[PDB]
């Protein structure tokens, strides 16, 4: 009978039972949507967006509710830290239920749709046979698909009638759901712009809309029917399956640089962000200006926002994790309680040293400090015989401003090195290990575990393409080739052009 | 009015070992990653 | 009566010329001292 | 079967191609030659002479640092050889 | 087979199947589209790319 | 520059040199 | 050592003493295994793409060939005339003997160097 | 306004025309001289 | 050893879940 | 109990090896 | 007749050389991305964007020439010789790296070309297309390495140079920062080469022993026509052969050389996954109770303990030198060292 | 012990390893190329400590 | 909650070895007929 792997082949010429298999996947994918979505609610903290957000806890679907205006639960929290709000319906709950329900309402369409699957619709009426007229169909479709995008463009996410959309400053210290105006200038096409993200669903969905119509009224030429063998249902699986792989890549990409659609309050840092040590020059901006101001050290570094100095942290750096290295960041380096401080380094001659800092590519790294200059002036030694850059040697302290250590100095070697071999990870936080048992060991962030299922999902379906473009171009070649094909046609010299057997000599 | 797509399945017994094989041995192979 | 000028003439010599030019750049190097 | 040109055999042995290539070949060959003799081939690949890595006295070497200024700091090490 | 009310509603939309253009049809007009797209999606990747950089488009968070 | 017409020399050389030898027969091929 | 880890260990240790990567036995041993998997596929592919029609196609193409019967089961002039094509025609074996022996020495011959 | 990349990217786009455009003119002309027989 | 407590039912799934389709194919196979 | 795991996997294999030996479809000429 | 199928008779004649539709995007590409490969190993230079020799012109061999990557300064960008970087100054460019990106790039549409290539001549010649489906394992290959990889990491100075000791480099690198050889896609890619090689020479052996003699001379191999119809050697001897040895044997033809085109495919797509895992360096790189129970327990030792030491040691000692833009300085004193050596 | 110099690697699942970790460990340093067999121990508890089976098999 | 770990995987397969038995007679009855 059939071979395992063609089992599904059966729905190929039965457009209702094809329908009822497509109803089944639906109710399925939006099963486990609703599913996700309680399970993450069950588990997830709301009591600290600050130094514990749902990007340390491994929430995967909360971010994506949360992107599109979703922000509170119907027990009275919302993400954005304000208590005793009523999100009405549309809460995280809602939503989930929302889609249960309607897994469940696929469920009851998909037996009806395969019990009934002998529908006059699906038959040609010239011949009587199972037929599908694609080239409309993609018109109808197309014209939908504009209606949708123009409609979510200009009531969702205008604010017009809808919530709008995620939107934050550039370090991610105060995002909120907001109305977005469309950027028609050309800045709409910078992917940190979120007013380019209205204009293109706007100008995109009418495009569609249009392009629908001329679908639905002007048949194919007979030249690209034939080509691309439009009466065959597997050309679209071959095309569709080709544009499902280029937005898989473009998501992939999208997630990993970022974007205006792929907010740090949501998915956490990128790993670029410390790459070009973007928070820690903000953070020293920031000080610089209050010691202007004539404020102290200890004031200056007091007033850096605790949710500032945490993303300029190695361990909140999305390509510091493993691939075996399960769970939420928490069950790693811990669940984050307090900025211990700024840590300042002086050698005996009171000179001010700074800490290496860790770059992202090397799971362990030495303790050096350099001066201004980028001159090694201490170092922790792993031969000790002959080491000249020793703490010990030097005479290095350490010194907090700001958080819990502010003020405090530490002089004794044992104290001060541990504490540069935190420095080495940025700013240094105290950390609650016990509650999840965490190993200490760090974690990637959704941002990265998102990045890394859609590149390999897109490659695979790169080969997807290949086979079933293949299968439609070479369908009359499928179980084998022509057992009475002749020399002439594969022999060289008979045919002027290959194949063309009207070629001759 | 039973469905006239409707066709059965075959898997030979030699498939049967070669399918065993497979995932007995990447179980073996994938084990001591998901136990870490 | 064959041809003297084929594609496949082109394709031959569009390796072959440069491949020669090279050649004679490799060996002059073999003369340079620092 | 044939696809209609003249077979290799054939022309390798015959007296007209070796008339043509006993001179374009030591020709192509001569003009490589010069290409590396007379040092153009350094200043079309920017390619160091053995003296002109570092300055005299300098052990660092000259690593564009700037995406957009990169153009500009290769022409500022390079005039510091002089 | 079995014909329902909302069968015979859409039997239009699916009726013409294999029914094609003469010849080449509307094929010269596509091509000038798919140019079009072309141009446009390479403009969209340089500028993410920092190749084509453009007045007033910082590609940045800074933005 | 003068080290661009030196290479180039042998190239031209060898270029009319073939050019010239096989004129008749280049010339033969028709259509 | 007679394990996984071991044998990574020892291939590590073995780069530092010997720099086993700049040794042309070595280099040899490479050609030898990534030649014998893509001359491996190659006529995987290449007979795989010239088996005669047998079977309807709710059916395993295998199918097609019976244990002991006369006949080949694929048409190597026509995968002579595509493979042929591919490159050109004299890069193309039309000898099944000549073939099959470059299939067994080639790998052979490499990891003899590797050894 | 046109920045240098700008005029950069029209360039390369312009270049990029020319040569498409040349290889499918000379192919186009080649097909059409040395044409394949039917009878 | 301090292992991963889930990693038992995992690998125990990965082998049943597929193998147990592979046996009811081929034993439906032979009874026909 | 990861111990376990291991060997029992290992020890199936085994077990596959002799039926798909002994116990395999017999080549036929057909 | 229109202008387009005179080009498309053209295009499609049997010649020595097949060129095809595909042979206008396969054979500008393919020679640009050769030719560029060779002219930047004779004459160009790495020092601007690496700190080093890399070409004949500098007194390297053909073992340490190499087309380098760009410096990391320049980040993704496409280098192109119009572009804001070179502003088509071609010298400025090949030593701002632009030969890298301008080899990689139409490398890529060369290999897609050369795929379309299988396809067009397989439906022009009447075969099924398994060869140009085979081929999606080195593009998978290629795009996951040189590509995908390096778009994930900083810049593309972390992609593979073009070069053979450049490659070796990398190999390296991947040891003692991925720890790749733990990693089970590499593992499945291994065991698919490897069984790949091991399928290619036990067939070719298997036949080649069990010829029937269709022939009296003592080379066996004018004993064949390629147009006759039967099997020329014995699947029954050699089934019969490699039961009674290894205790299993194939006995269907089709099977045997699908078998052949499916093990070393699957393997390289397998190493592809890996390799994208690393781009985000998404590693296997430790196994955590190891290192619990190492951490508390300095007696416990292991294969694995031992090898990230080796690791520690690559990293360390050659950083400096390999990313040279990051000025790492360090002292002897903290390089990581056994006794004695 | 492997290196022989009385520093012991563990190779075996019932002494932490798992499959990827775990070896059947090389005969120690200390013994050389000299032949090991068995009955050369004073006892099984000898032999399994400088890497016996590792030559046996 | 504290429990027994092990309980999950005794449910599993409590569930899952019985059922898979009654599944592969049921099918390979159903292709009898
Ligand atoms: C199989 C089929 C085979 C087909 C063969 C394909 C042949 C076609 C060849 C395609 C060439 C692709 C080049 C893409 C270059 C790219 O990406 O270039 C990268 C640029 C992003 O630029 C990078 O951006 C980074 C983030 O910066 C941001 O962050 C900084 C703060 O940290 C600053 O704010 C900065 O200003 C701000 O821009 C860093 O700055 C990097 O240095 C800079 O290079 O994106 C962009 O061009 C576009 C980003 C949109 C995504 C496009 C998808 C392509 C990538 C898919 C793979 C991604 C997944 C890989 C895994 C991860
Ligand atoms: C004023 C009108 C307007 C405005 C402001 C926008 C604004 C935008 N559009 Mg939209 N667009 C519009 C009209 C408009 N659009 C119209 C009328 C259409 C036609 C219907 C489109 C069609 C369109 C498409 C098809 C896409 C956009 C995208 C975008 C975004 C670009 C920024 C970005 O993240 O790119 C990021 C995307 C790129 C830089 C391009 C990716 C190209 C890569 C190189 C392809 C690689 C393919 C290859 C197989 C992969 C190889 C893998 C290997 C290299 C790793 C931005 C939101 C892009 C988007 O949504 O991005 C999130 C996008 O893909 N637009
Ligand atoms: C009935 C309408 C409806 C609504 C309002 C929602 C709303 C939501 N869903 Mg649910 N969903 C629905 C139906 C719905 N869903 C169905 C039917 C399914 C089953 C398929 C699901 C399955 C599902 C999953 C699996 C998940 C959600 C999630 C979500 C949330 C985020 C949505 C998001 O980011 O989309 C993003 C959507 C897109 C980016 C659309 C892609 C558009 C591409 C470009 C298509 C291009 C092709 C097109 C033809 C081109 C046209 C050309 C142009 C010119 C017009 C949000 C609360 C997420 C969540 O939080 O779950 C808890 C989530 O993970 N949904
Ligand atoms: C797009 C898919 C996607 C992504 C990106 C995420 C991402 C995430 N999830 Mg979610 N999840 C998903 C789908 C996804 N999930 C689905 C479909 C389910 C239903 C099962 C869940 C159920 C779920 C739970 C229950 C939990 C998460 C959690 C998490 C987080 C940690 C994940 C982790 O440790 O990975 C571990 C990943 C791996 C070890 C990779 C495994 C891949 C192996 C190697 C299999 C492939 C081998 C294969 C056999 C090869 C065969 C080769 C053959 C051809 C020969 C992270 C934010 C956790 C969290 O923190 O929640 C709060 C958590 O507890 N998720
Ligand atoms: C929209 C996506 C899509 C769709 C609708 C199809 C549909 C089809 N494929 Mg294609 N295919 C796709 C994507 C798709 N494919 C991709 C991405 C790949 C590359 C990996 C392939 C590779 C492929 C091959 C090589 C073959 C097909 C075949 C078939 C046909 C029979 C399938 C069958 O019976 O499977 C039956 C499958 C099973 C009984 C079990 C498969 C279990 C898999 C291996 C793991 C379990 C997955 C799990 C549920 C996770 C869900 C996936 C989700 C996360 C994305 C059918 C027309 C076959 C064909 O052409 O027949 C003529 C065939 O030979 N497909
Ligand atoms: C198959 C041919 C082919 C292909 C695919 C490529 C591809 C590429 N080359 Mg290469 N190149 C080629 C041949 C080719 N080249 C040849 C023959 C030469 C020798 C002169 C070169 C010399 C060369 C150099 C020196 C460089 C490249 C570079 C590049 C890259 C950037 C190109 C770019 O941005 O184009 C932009 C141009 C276009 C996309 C063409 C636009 C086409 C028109 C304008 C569309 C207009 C629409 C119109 C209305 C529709 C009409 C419809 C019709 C029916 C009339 C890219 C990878 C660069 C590179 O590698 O950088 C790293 C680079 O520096 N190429
Ligand atoms: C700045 C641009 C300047 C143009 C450079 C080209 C750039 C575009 C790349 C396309 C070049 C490939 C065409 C090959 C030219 C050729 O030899 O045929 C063109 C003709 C005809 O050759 C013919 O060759 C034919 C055999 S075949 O088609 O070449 O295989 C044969 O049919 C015929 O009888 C014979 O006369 O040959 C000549 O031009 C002789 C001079
Ligand atoms: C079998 C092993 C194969 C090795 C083959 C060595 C040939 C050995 C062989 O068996 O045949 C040798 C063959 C015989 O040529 P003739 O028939 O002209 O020779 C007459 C002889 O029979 C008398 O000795 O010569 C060639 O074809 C040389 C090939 C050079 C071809 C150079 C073409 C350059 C084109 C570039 C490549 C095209 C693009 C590639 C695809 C992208
Ligand atoms: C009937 C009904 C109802 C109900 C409903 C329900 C109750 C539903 C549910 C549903 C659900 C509850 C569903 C779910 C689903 C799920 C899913 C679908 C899953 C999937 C998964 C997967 C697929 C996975 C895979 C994997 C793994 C495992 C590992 C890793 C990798 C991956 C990810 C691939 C109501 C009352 C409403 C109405 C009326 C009727
Ligand atoms: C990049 C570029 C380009 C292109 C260029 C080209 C196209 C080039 C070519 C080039 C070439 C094309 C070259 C060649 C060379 C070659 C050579 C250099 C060879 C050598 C060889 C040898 C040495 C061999 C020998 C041997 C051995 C070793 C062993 C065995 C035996 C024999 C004899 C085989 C252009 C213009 C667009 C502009 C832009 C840039
Ligand atoms: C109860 C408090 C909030 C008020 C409810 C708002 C009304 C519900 C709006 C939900 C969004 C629906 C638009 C999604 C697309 C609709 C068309 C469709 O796809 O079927
Ligand atoms: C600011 C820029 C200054 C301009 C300097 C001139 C550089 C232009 C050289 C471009 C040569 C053609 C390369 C691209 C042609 C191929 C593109 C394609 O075929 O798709
Ligand atoms: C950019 C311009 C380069 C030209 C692009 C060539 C693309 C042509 C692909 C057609 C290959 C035909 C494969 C399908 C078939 O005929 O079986
Ligand atoms: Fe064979």
């Amino acid at each position: 009978g059939l071979p395992w792997y063609r089992v599904h082949t059966v729905l190929i010429n039965d457009p209702g039972r094809l329908i009822a298999a497509h109803l089944m996947h639906t109710a399925l994918v939006a099963g486990w949507a609703g599913s996700m979505a309680l399970y993450e609610l069950a588990t997830f903290d709301p009591s600290d967006p600050v130094l514990n957000p749902m990007w340390r806890q491994g929430m995967f679907v909360l971010p994506f509710m949360a992107r599109l205006g979703v922000t509170g639960s119907w027990s009275g929290w919302s993400i954005t830290g304000e208590t005793g709000i009523d999100p009405g319906f549309w809460s995280f709950e809602g939503v989930a239920l929302a889609h249960i329900v309607l897994s469940g309402l696929l469920f009851l369409a998909a037996c009806w749709h395969w019990v009934y699957w002998d529908l006059e619709l699906f038959r040609d009426p010239r011949t009587g046979e199972p037929a599908l007229d694609l080239p409309k169909m993609f018109g109808i479709h197309l014209f939908l698909a504009g209606l949708l995008c123009f409609g979510f463009g200009a009531f969702h996410l205008t604010g017009l009638f809808g919530p709008g959309m995620w939107v934050s400053d550039p370090y991610g210290l105060t995002g909120s759901v907001q109305p977005v105006a469309p950027e028609w200038g050309p800045d709409g096409f910078n992917p940190y712009n979120p007013g380019g993200v209205v204009a293109h669903h706007i100008a995109a969905g009418i495009v569609g809309i249009i392009a629908g119509l001329f679908h639905i009224l002007v048949r194919p030429p007979q030249r690209l029917y034939k080509a691309l063998r439009m009466g065959n249902i597997e050309t679209v699986l071959s095309s569709s399956i080709a544009a499902v792989f280029f937005a898989a890549f473009v998501v992939a990409g999208t997630m990993w640089y970022g974007s205006a659609t792929t907010p740090i309050e949501l998915f956490g840092p990128t790993r670029y962000q410390w790459d070009s040590s973007y928070f820690q020059q903000e953070i020293n901006r920031r000080v610089q200006a209050s010691l202007a101001s004539g404020a102290t050290l200890e004031e200056a570094w007091s007033a850096i926002p605790e949710k500032l100095a945490f993303y300029d942290y190695i361990g909140n750096n999305p390509a510091k994790g493993g691939l075996f290295r399960t769970g939420p960041m928490n069950k790693g380096d811990g669940i984050a309680q307090a900025w211990k401080g700024h840590a300042v380094f002086r050698n005996k001659e009171g000179e001010e040293l700074f800490v290496r800092r860790m770059p992202a590519f090397f799971e362990s790294f030495p303790v050096i400090l350099t001066d201004k200059n980028g001159v090694v002036k201490a170092d922790i030694p792993f031969r000790r015989a002959e080491s000249k850059y020793s703490f010990e040697q030097q005479g290095v302290t350490v010194s907090f401003y700001g958080g819990e250590l502010n003020g405090q100095t530490f002089t004794d070697p044992p104290t001060v090195k541990s504490y540069a071999r935190k420095a080495i990870f940025g700013e240094i936080f105290e950390f609650d290990t016990e509650t999840l048992n965490s190993d200490g060991i760090f974690r990637t962030s959704p941002r990265g575990w998102f990045t890394f299922a859609h590149a390999v999902f897109a490659l695979l379906f790169f080969f997807g393409h290949i086979w079933h473009g293949a299968r439609t171009l070479f369908r009359d070649v499928f179980s084998g080739i022509d057992p009475e094909l002749s020399p002439e046609q594969v022999e060289w010299g008979f045919y002027q052009k290959v194949g063309d057997v009207t070629t001759r000599r | 009015e039973p469905n006239p797509n409707r066709q059965p399945v075959e898997l030979n017994r030699t498939s049967l070992y070669l399918g065993l094989l497979l995932i007995l041995v990447l179980a073996l192979l994938f084990s001591s990653y998901f136990f870490n | 009566s064959y041809p003297i000028f084929t594609v496949r003439w082109v394709a031959v010599h569009t390796l072959a010329v440069p491949t020669i030019f090279f050649l004679g750049a490799i060996a002059a190097m073999q003369f340079i001292q620092r | 079967g044939t696809t209609g040109e003249r077979p290799f055999s054939d022309i390798i042995t015959s007296v007209r191609y070796w008339v043509i290539h006993s001179i374009t070949i030591p020709a192509l060959f001569i003009a490589g030659w010069l290409f590396v003799s007379t040092g153009l081939a350094y200043d079309v690949f920017g390619t160091p002479r053995p003296d002109s890595y570092y300055a005299q006295e300098q052990r660092s070497i000259p690593l564009v640092t700037d995406r957009f200024e990169a153009k500009q700091q290769v022409e500022t090490f390079l005039e510091q050889l002089k | 087979a079995r014909r329902t009310w909302l069968g015979d509603i859409l039997r239009p939309l699916n009726s013409e199947y294999g029914k094609v253009a003469p010849g080449w049809g509307t094929t010269p007009l596509m091509a000038v589209f798919m140019g079009l797209f072309l141009v446009f999606l390479l403009i969209i990747l340089e500028i993410y790319n920092s190749t084509l950089i453009l007045d007033g488009v910082n590609v940045s968070w800074k933005a | 520059d003068w080290r661009v017409l030196v290479v180039l020399l042998p190239v031209l050389l060898a270029a009319g040199w073939a050019v010239r030898n096989i004129l008749p027969y280049a010339v033969k091929q028709v259509q | 050592p007679l394990g996984i880890s071991g044998t990574f260990n020892f291939m590590i240790v073995f780069q530092a003493e010997h720099n086993i990567l700049m040794h042309p036995f070595h280099q040899l041993g490479v050609a030898g295994v990534f030649g014998g998997a893509l001359f491996c596929a190659m006529h995987g592919s290449l007979v795989t793409s010239s088996l005669i029609r047998e079977t309807t196609e709710t059916e395993s193409a295998n199918y097609g060939y019976k244990f002991g019967q006369e006949e080949e089961t694929y048409n190597i002039v026509a995968a002579h005339g595509y493979f042929g094509r591919l490159i050109f025609q004299y890069a193309s074996f039309n000898n099944s003997r000549s073939l099959h022996f470059f299939l067994a020495a080639w790998p052979v011959v490499g990891v003899w160097f590797t050894a | 306004t046109i920045t240098p990349s700008l005029k950069g990217f029209f360039i390369g786009l312009l270049s990029g025309a020319v040569v498409l455009g040349l290889t499918f003119a000379v192919l186009i002309a080649i097909s059409q001289i040395d044409k394949v027989q039917r009878s | 050893m301090e292992v991963n407590q889930l990693g038992l039912i995992a690998t125990a799934l990965f082998v049943l879940v597929p193998s147990v389709f592979l046996i009811i194919l081929y034993v439906q196979t032979e009874s026909q | 109990m990861e111990t376990i795991t291991y060997v029992f996997i290992f020890a199936c294999i085994i077990a596959l090896f002799f039926f798909a030996i002994f116990f395999r479809e017999p080549p036929r000429i057909t | 007749r229109g202008w387009f199928d005179i080009l498309d008779d053209w295009l499609k004649r049997d010649r020595f050389v097949f060129v095809g539709w595909s042979g206008i995007l396969l054979f500008p590409c393919a020679y640009l991305a050769l030719g560029g490969w060779l002219t930047g190993t004779t004459f160009v230079t790495s020092w601007y964007t690496h700190g080093l020799a890399s070409s004949y012109l500098e007194g390297c061999n053909f073992l340490t020439v190499a087309v380098s990557t760009p410096a990391n300064s320049m980040g993704h960008s496409l280098l192109l010789l119009w572009g804001p970087e070179a502003q088509g100054d071609f010298t400025r460019w090949c030593q701002l790296g632009g030969l890298w990106t301008f080899i990689a790039l139409h490398g890529a549409f060369g290999l897609i070309g050369f795929m379309l290539r299988q396809f067009e001549i397989a439906r022009l010649v009447g075969v099924r297309p398994y060869n140009a489906i085979a081929f999606s394992a080195p593009i998978a290959v290629f795009v996951s390495v040189f590509l995908i990889y390096p778009l994930g990491q900083s810049s593309w100075f972390f992609a593979p140079s073009f070069g053979v000791a450049a490659i070796f480099r990398f190999l390296l690198f991947f040891q003692g920062f991925h720890n790749w050889t733990l990693n089970p896609f590499h593992m499945m890619g291994v065991a698919g080469v490897l069984g790949g090689a091991l399928l290619c020479a036990i067939h070719g052996a298997t036949v080649e022993n069990t010829l029937f003699q269709d022939g009296e001379g003592a080379s066996t191999f004018r004993a064949f026509n390629p147009t006759q119809a039967e099997e020329t050697y014995s699947m029954v001897t050699a089934n019969r052969f490699w039961s009674q040895i290894f205790g299993i044997a194939f006995s269907n033809k089709r099977w045997l050389h699908f078998f052949m085109l499916f093990v070393p495919v699957t393997g390289l797509w397998m190493s592809a996954i890996g390799v994208v895992g690393l781009a985000l360096n998404l590693r296997s790189y430790d196994f955590i109770s190891q290192e619990i129970r190492a951490a508390e327990d300095p007696e416990f030792e292991t294969f694995y303990t031992k090898n990230l030491l080796l690791n520690e040691g690559i990293r360390a000692w050659m950083a400096p030198q390999d990313q040279p833009h990051e000025n790492f300085v360090f002292p002897e004193e903290v390089l990581p060292r056994g006794n004695a050596l | 012990d492997i290196d022989g110099i009385r520093e012991p690697v563990s190779g075996s699942l019932l002494y932490g390893n798992n499959i990827i970790t775990g070896a059947v460990v090389p005969s120690s340093n200390a013994i050389g190329l000299h032949f090991y067999p068995i009955w050369e121990a004073a006892s099984l508890d000898e032999w399994l400590y400088n890497g016996g089976p590792y030559q046996l098999i």
